[PDB]
């Protein structure tokens, strides 16, 4: 977004450590299960229940690593996030009717998620940095919004 | 929480809305709809359009649930029940929502009460939107 | 902001018929009666205990005059807030210390005090402008903020 | 509305916490004022430097309200009366922040207890945030 060379690299580097596959699995169930609410979209899944029914929903797995995907495509293009997310916010909008916010408590999530799994490693300046990029990539998928 | 002077004021502005109540919660979505437009993504199965009967109809609705609580002032929580009941189960608006309606019936009772929307009826017309919001969201989690 | 070019004639033409005066006294008064808390940057204003004594204290008048007057500029640099607000925007966060959440509050009292005035000729669109328009001076006001 | 599950989930959690809670105090302050430097307008008078002793000592006492609070997490309101008073009448800080510093706290507890910040236990400990934020910005208006 506005990143810093230095926030940048703290940034890149991190993620290369990074499991897609849990990550996105978990930042979508704590998604479900912190903001119930969010659940409106995913009925679909099934048994969302419990905090056990979501986390373990392999469609809610499957849906978390498919999110994460396209939000790590976006870090190679941290300097046009809109261009990047064009496409995926006009359906967002269009065809999905996603509130916006939700990519707010997600990227909260997702930094709750990050800390949970690095522990020391998620320093206050590399959370800072990861604040930035979740903040930047909700504005730009709420961007095509009208 | 409402002060006796919060209830005077809100009691008596609402007074005035009298029979005009449904075009005001009908116009109140209208600009809603116009300035925050990630509201729509509620409203995917109404026409949007420009006197839609929906917005009317809807309009309506919304008027007549305040309406209702302004008649239950110290029991809203009670009088309102059955409604965060359903925005908490079956529309689970996201919350801030809420105080983008909010602010929208503000501007459409300023635009339409110049004499009563003073300073001391505004601050408690706003501290009553508030407080069905709050009522509204409570069973959410 | 994204203003359209019928937004932005519908913005002039209002703002055309405002008393700055008036109507920055009127703001900042109803703000300090609405938003009670904002008051803690007015002590040396003295009495601000009612309601009429917010309104009508000469100080608070004065200064609503001020904000309006260096908003009214903003207006004219509908394209540069940025750049308009930058000094602004520099004293308010390093002297001042004032939180950028109340130039959000500011923003929605002044659209309320807009439709109190103009009653039926602040019209749903004519608002949806004054939305954009307020929101694009609070960011100018709070990007220089760090 | 925390619920018993809510209730012990927190009780538990920050059972862990234990002796660290001013450290952890003070780390939520760092990381609410690398991430969010709007909120450092309400502390003017402080040296924000890493290990200033000003937030480390702030840290401490924030850290021992939210233990008071967890202690009486049945008599909040009351518990925490004169922190609701403070804030409303003296510190006056907007209601926005108290998100941002409850976020920093649950990113603080995320990063420390491994084990114990599972998602039902995360889910507890927001809510709980949530009704501290509530009842300090009870009195505003
Ligand atoms: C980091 C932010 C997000 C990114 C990058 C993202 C990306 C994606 C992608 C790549 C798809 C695939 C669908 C397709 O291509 O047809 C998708 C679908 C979808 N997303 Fe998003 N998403 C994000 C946040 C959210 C949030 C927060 C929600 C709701 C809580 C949401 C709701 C959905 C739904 C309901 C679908 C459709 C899935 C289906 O067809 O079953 N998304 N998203
Ligand atoms: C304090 C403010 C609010 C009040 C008084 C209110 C009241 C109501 C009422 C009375 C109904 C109709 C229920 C029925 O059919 O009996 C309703 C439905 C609905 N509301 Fe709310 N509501 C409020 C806020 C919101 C907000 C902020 C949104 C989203 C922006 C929203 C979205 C909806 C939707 C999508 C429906 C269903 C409409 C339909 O399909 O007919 N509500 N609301
Ligand atoms: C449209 C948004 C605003 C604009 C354009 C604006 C503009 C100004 C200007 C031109 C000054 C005088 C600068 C100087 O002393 O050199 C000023 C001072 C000040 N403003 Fe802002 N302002 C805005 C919003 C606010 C709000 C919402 C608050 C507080 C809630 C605020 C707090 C102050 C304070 C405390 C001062 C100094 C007053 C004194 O003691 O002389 N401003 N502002
Ligand atoms: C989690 C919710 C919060 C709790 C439990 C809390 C608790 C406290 C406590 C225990 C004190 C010290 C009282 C004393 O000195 O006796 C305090 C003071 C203070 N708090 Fe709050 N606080 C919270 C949220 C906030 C937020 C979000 C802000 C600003 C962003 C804030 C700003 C302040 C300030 C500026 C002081 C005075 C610092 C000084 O001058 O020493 N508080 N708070």
């Amino acid at each position: 977004v506005h990143l810093t060379p230095e926030e940048k690299s703290a940034v890149t580097a991190l993620w290369g450590k990074v499991n897609v596959d849990e990550v996105g699995g978990e930042a979508l169930g704590r998604l479900l299960v912190v903001y119930p609410w969010t659940q409106r979209f995913f009925e679909s899944f099934g048994d969302l229940s419990t905090p056990d029914a979501v986390m373990g929903n392999p469609k809610v797995k499957a849906h978390g690593k498919k999110v994460l995907g396209a939000f790590s495509d976006g870090l190679a293009h941290l300097d046009n996030l809109k261009g990047t997310f064009a496409t995926l916010s006009e359906l967002h909008c269009d065809k999905l009717h996603v509130d916006p916010e939700n990519f707010r408590l997600l990227g909260n999530v997702l930094v709750c998620v990050l800390a949970h799994h690095f522990g020391k490693e998620f320093t206050p300046p590399v959370q800072a940095a990861y604040q930035k990029v979740v903040a930047g990539v909700a504005n730009a998928l709420a961007h095509k919004y009208h | 929480m409402l002060s006796p002077a919060d209830k005077t004021n809100v009691k008596a502005a609402w007074g005035k809305v009298g029979a005009h109540a449904g075009e005001y919660g009908a116009e109140a979505l209208e600009r809603m709809f116009l300035s925050f437009p990630t509201t729509g993504t509620y409203f995917p199965h109404f026409d949007l359009s420009h006197g839609s009967a929906q917005v009317k109809g809807h309009g309506k609705k919304v008027a007549d649930a305040l309406t209702n609580a302004v008649a239950h002032v110290d029991d809203m929580p009670n009088a309102l029940s059955a409604l965060s009941d359903l925005h908490a189960h079956k529309l689970r608006v996201d919350p801030v929502n809420f105080k983008l309606l909010s602010h929208c019936l503000l501007v459409t009772l300023a635009a339409h009460l110049p004499a009563e929307f003073t300073p001391a009826v505004h601050a408690s017309l706003d501290k009553f939107l508030a407080s069905v919001s709050t009522v509204l969201t409570s069973k959410y989690r």
